[PDB]
RNA sequence: AGUGCAGAAGAGGAGAGUGGAAUUCCAUGUGUAGCGGUGAAAUGCGUAGAUAUAUGGAGGAACACCAGUGGCGAAGGCGGCUCUCUGGUCUGUAACUGACGCUGAGGCUCGAAAGCGUGGGGAGCAAACAGGAUUAGAUACCCUGGUAGUCCACGCCGUAAACGAUGAGUGCUAAGUGUUGGAGGGUUUCCGCCCUUCAGUGCUGCAGCAAACGCAUUAAGCACUCCGCCUGGGGAGUACGACCGCAAGGUUGAAACUCAAAGGAAUUGACGGGGGCCCGCACAAGCGGUGGAGCAUGUGGUUUAAUUCGAAGCAACGCG
RNA sequence: UUUUC
């Protein structure tokens, strides 16, 4: 906050998978602290995974999660007047975490009535770089470093 | 027309406006804008934002007449007037040389009436 | 101890003598000043006078700009 | 105290001529919907071509860097450059004059800015004045315009926070450290160190003073000479009288009557639309919300033949 | 760098 930096809430893996990056997807899509429904519905989703072209979905996990997750970003800063932005960096942990925020952001307007096809097919077609979540982030490269020119001299 | 090929642009930003022109290597006027002309007021012409914005807008008319390499006349100690080149930059111009010449006098004559605000 | 120009023993500054003089102006085109080159305060006056005959015999360029 | 002999520095003054940059106006080429302005706008200017932009032409004023706790002058003040006339200062020496000195009531001279007369000039700038804004009002701050004046010559007035708020002349009393112009001894290529010695110019400090503040070899210390001035705050630098000025005004300068204070410095607390640092779900990162709908309530309003009474920013409104 | 306490 003000002193300094602060602790980091670990975390521990699943009870078959065993992935902490599947562990933050459960304690993502978890509404009001209902976890049954979340777990149930994530590995219902890698079942539908295995079935249609799909042997290791945790490897397909991490394919979506290469090309969805970012490298660079914006921030809307200010410094003597007036509001600018600029071309940031990122931490690893962010960029997971904005990877996963993209995918389940588009994972919820689909237009299946399916709970997990949606999610299945979401991290499919991010490993296969389809649907708007790799073209966000390459709309997030796009408008990186376009603000390059008003940013590198702050 | 005639593809004039090259040429000198000028920059004049002062603390409430920016105006950027495109001459010829004399140069005739060839087109011209400002903060003001792209539908801007006021206060809002102060920034470097709508000085790239002017100054592209500028060079999209300019290199629709044949024109590669251009050079930077600045006046005008103001704000944007880094903005304006960077941008000019930006959308497909070659520029080799700045020269800023803001004329300073030799104790000439007088500043008005020192403001009280 | 800031070494003056005035090691060798020349009194007049023969008013002309560009190796002489361009050591104390800008590459703009100004003044140098004193502690910037490290003299005494007697030959800054008089090379302050000498340039100041010499900007306007075109000798030396008042403004460079073009 | 002087004068001769020998050197040195300097925006000290008057007269005459000349240079570059900048703002405005004019002429011409390009160029078209904006320019300028402010916390925000608006008056204003632009389609009869503005701003911008390039070339020349006009004219008046001030002199970038050099530039410094530098320098010069009795003070006011003096910074582009060149030439003509010209004042003062400091250093070595003491062959020359043999006390020729200091201070100076009346008198005479000089004197920033504003102001007055007559004749010129007028680029910017801007009292008066006009218009646009803010405010409850705004004859003001802010903005757009705009004259007398600011400049030159020849006269006039003689004033200021003209201040170091510290009169002039002279002798004496620990040091330390930078700078401007000099003059001697040696190391010496010293012209680039150091030691000694004259003056002005800063800063820190001891005896000593002082109400503390502070001053302190450039005394507010120790002492002599000479000159001016003061005696509670108001009434007032006003009235009357006299002299000067074209005029504004200046110089000399009371009393009637009022109050028990008005004052200098130094502490404590408070305060400031003064400042420098630190903290806080105060921001920032996130999750879920309120303002849309409908419903339960507590207020404000309107209404009754009765709307029992309290609670008003945080710290009243599912409060008593 | 808007008035008011």
């Amino acid at each position: 906050p003000r002193k300094g930096p602060v602790a980091k809430r670990d975390v521990l893996p699943d009870p078959i998978y065993n992935s902490k990056l599947v562990t933050r997807l459960i304690n993502r899509v978890m509404v009001d602290g209902k976890r049954g429904i979340a777990a149930n519905i994530i590995y219902n989703s890698f079942d539908i995974i295995k079935e249609s072209t799909g042997n290791d979905p945790l490897e397909v996990f991490e394919q979506a999660m290469k090309n969805v997750m970012p490298v660079l970003e914006v921030k809307a800063r200010r410094v003597g007047g007036s509001n600018y932005q600029v071309p940031v960096e990122v931490r690893p942990e962010r960029r997971t975490t904005l990877g996963l925020r993209w995918v389940v952001n588009y994972a919820r307007l689909r237009g299946e009535h399916t709970m997990e096809e949606r999610l299945a097919k979401e991290i499919m077609d991010a490993a296969n770089n389809t649907g708007a979540s790799v073209k966000k982030r390459e709309d997030t490269h796009k408008m990186a470093d376009a603000n390059r020119a008003f940013a590198h001299y702050r | 027309k005639k593809n004039i090929e090259s040429g000198v642009a000028h920059i004049h930003s002062t603390f409430n406006n920016t105006i950027v022109m495109i001459t010829d290597t004399h140069g005739n006027a060839l087109a011209w804008s400002s903060a003001g002309s792209l539908g801007f007021k006021g206060s809002k012409k102060s920034t470097p934002f709508a000085a790239q914005m002017a100054a592209e807008a500028a060079t999209k008319v300019a290199m629709e007449h044949g024109l590669k390499t251009v050079d930077v006349t600045v006046k005008g100690p103001g704000s944007g007037r880094e903005a304006a080149i960077r941008s000019l930059q930006a959308t497909g111009l070659e520029v080799t040389a700045i020269r800023d010449v803001t004329p300073v006098p030799h104790n000439g004559c007088r500043p008005p009436k020192r403001r009280r605000v | 101890k800031v070494d003056y120009i005035a090691a060798n023993h020349i009194e007049y500054i023969d008013y002309k003598d560009t190796e002489l003089l361009k050591r104390f102006i800008s590459e703009r085109g100004k003044i140098l000043p004193r502690r910037v080159t490290g003299t005494g305060a007697k030959n800054q006056r008089k090379l302050t006078i000498a340039i100041k005959r010499a900007r306007i015999m075109g000798l030396l360029p008042f403004v460079s700009d073009e």
